[PDB]
């Protein structure tokens, strides 16, 4: 491993096992040669280069008095080296020293010797002289990148929580994550891998092939083999199966991938993971760029951001914003729900704009058409927020989304509230889908408003006790919330465990019934069985559910006509009509 | 083809002061 030729239009040198040549030449793609490893680590173009597969890895400049000579690997021709006493290009930045040799397109690339040793620049790159003849700027990267990664210790020592962020670069799924399943199976560790969505938890397999990997479904409580592998499992997963089963298997490794999620499982799960690692009995891991003490808006990122803020459309408009149809490249437009998402889609299409949309109910089916087709733009609910990847140039923000919120004054009910601001982590999350891949424009963040810190009035801190206490283990123990998370809660501890039948009803409104967990646990703790329905019917006038502007009216199990109006009143039931068909579906005791 | 600095090798260039013009999109002007 010395130099090559890449084709010739350009010259790399293959130190460090990266590769390093200039983005002129071969743009931002791969390199064929025998058993592969070839794509853009990091770019930059006012010191045109694309060092990839590592960082970097070029030491030392030049000084200002030592003669450095040139590499001269040209096409058809054989390597001439050629000494050379280098000039100087001021710059407004600062003076970098420029060669002079006379070269023909396609050199390009090729390195420079620093008197005596290694390499000390990059050739290749450089302007013309008029009166003069030739010259070529010593162009050369500094300082150095990160370059690799290797795995800490004491992420493997039990009664030890660790969390790992970092912006959307950054490897946390392609290299980080393999390289510690790597270190853990060598330590014969049982292993959890969380992911929020399948279909993230598909990307980890791509990215685990060749690893003992087993995907778990929801559909299995628990599975346990002599062989020694890894468990695959959404958060989700992980609760219903604490949920449902005994047979818990004790892992000595978890580790939990977007340990942000604020869906009430994911928090539960965090609480549950938390408690194994204080019994000393696990390790842990949570991967997040923003983790819950963090407040930034803003980020880091792999590749500069053009941050703009303007005003932005929150339903149909006709004239004005003409730079979000001017833009040429492929946006990603985050709305607050799916019924504002379809407002701004329609309006879209209508200038001629290819759109796809996107929401939780839809997004295993409708996420796979934003990599095979060619399209212009990406209306999303916040569920993308959740390790979902485009390949965008802009982002659309907003900032607004929908909050679940559980009204205490009078009868208990959960509303939806909003548009309201959304978190500070979330509005990094949004951003982070952009600025991942170095390209020649640089990405461009539009937002508007500032988002808000606190949400403790979020349903989903509360639904999320709701499902801890009722997880039993080696007692005397109550599983708590994790940490930072503990304190947007003001409920006691084990307040909401149920017994027997009631947990037992509980768990099954909610897998078999599709109910939130406020609503099936009002149901589940008034006594009420599950294929008992009259719940349903026996609600206040208050309590009617529309649909497209009527009441909404059944037919039930026997074949009797009632109008839909539960007694226990939760919005996200009939906020969308997918989530409505399902409960009508409920309702008449269908399922 | 290392890294190898070559004694046998010609010398050419002259080294004169040159103000210029850089930019993001390309590389150097005047």
């Amino acid at each position: 491993e010395g130099v090559y030729r890449i084709m010739q239009v350009g010259v790399g040198i293959h130190m460090e096992g990266v590769f390093h040549t200039m983005w002129h030449v071969t743009r931002g793609s791969v390199i064929c040669h025998e058993t592969g490893r070839l794509e853009p680590s990091w770019a930059d173009v006012r010191n045109d280069m694309i060092s990839y597969g590592g960082g970097w890895r070029l030491g030392d400049k030049w000084d200002k008095e030592e003669d450095v000579q040139v590499l001269a690997i040209e096409p058809g021709k054989n390597p001439k080296h050629v000494q050379t006493k280098p000039g100087l290009f001021k710059t407004l930045t600062g003076e970098i020293g420029a060669v002079t040799l006379d070269f023909k397109p396609g050199t390009a690339g090729s390195p420079i010797i620093n008197k005596k040793g290694k390499v000390i620049g990059l050739y290749g790159n450089g302007v013309v002289t008029k009166s003069g003849d030739y010259v070529s700027a010593i162009t050369q990267a500094e300082r150095i990148g990160e370059p690799d990664y290797e795995v800490d210790e004491d992420i493997f020592r039990k009664k030890r929580l660790t969390i790992m962020d970092l912006h959307p670069g950054a490897g946390k799924t392609k290299r980080i994550l393999p390289s510690i399943v790597r270190e853990a199976l060598k330590r014969r560790l049982r292993t959890l891998i969380l992911a929020p969505t399948r279909v993230v938890a598909a990307e980890m397999e791509e990215a685990l092939r060749g690893l003992p990997i087993r995907y778990q479904t929801p559909a299995v409580k628990s599975e346990h083999t002599g062989r020694e592998i890894v468990d695959l499992m959404c958060h989700a997963t992980f609760t219903t199966r604490l949920l449902s089963s005994t047979r818990v298997p004790n892992y000595n490794l978890i580790v939990m991938d977007e340990a942000h999620f604020t869906d009430p499982c994911s928090v539960a799960a965090r609480g549950y993971i938390s408690t194994r690692v204080e019994m000393g009995e696990a390790a842990a891991i949570f991967m997040t760029a923003t983790p819950p003490g963090s407040i930034d808006p803003f980020p880091q990122s792999n590749s500069p951001i053009e941050d703009i803020e303007r005003e932005i459309p929150e339903r149909s408009w006709n004239t004005g914003f003409d730079w979000i149809t001017d833009y040429q490249g492929k946006t990603v437009w985050f709305v607050p729900s799916i019924k504002a998402g379809n407002d701004i889609a329609n309006c879209l299409r209508k200038s001629g704009k290819k759109v796809i949309q996107l929401s939780r109910k839809t997004f295993d089916t409708e996420y796979p058409k934003t990599k095979l087709t060619d399209w212009d733009f990406v209306v999303t609910t916040d569920i993308s927020e959740m390790g979902a990847n485009f390949r965008a140039g802009r982002v659309i923000d907003p900032r607004r989304c929908l909050k679940p919120v559980i009204l205490t004054d009078g009868p208990e009910r959960v509303i939806l509230a909003g548009p309201i601001p959304v978190t500070p982590a979330s509005a990094a999350q949004r951003r982070g889908r952009i600025g991942r891949n170095p390209a020649q424009e640089d990405d461009q963040y539009v937002f508007s408003g500032d988002p808000l810190k606190n949400d403790e009035d979020h349903a989903h801190w509360t639904e999320a006790k709701m499902l801890l206490d009722n997880i039993y283990t080696p007692e005397g123990i109550i599983p708590t919330l994790f940490g930072p998370e503990r304190e947007k809660t003001q409920a006691i501890d084990g307040e909401f465990r149920l017994r027997g039948e009631q947990r037992k009803t509980f768990v099954e409104l909610m897998r078999r019934g599709d109910l939130p967990v406020w609503l099936s646990y009002k149901v589940a703790s008034a006594g009420i069985s599950y294929k008992d329905r009259e719940w349903c019917f026996t609600g206040e006038r208050n309590n009617q559910i529309l649909e497209e502007n009527m009441e909404v009216e059944i037919w039930t199990r026997e074949g009797e006509k009632k109008k839909l109006r539960p007694k226990w009143l939760d919005a996200r039931v009939y906020a969308d009509p997918m989530a409505l068909k399902d409960f009508k579906e409920f309702a008449s005791g269908r399922k | 083809a290392n890294v190898q600095w070559d004694e046998m090798a010609d010398i050419t260039g002259s080294s004169p002061i040159i103000e210029v013009k850089q930019d993001e999109d390309g590389s150097f002007s005047i």
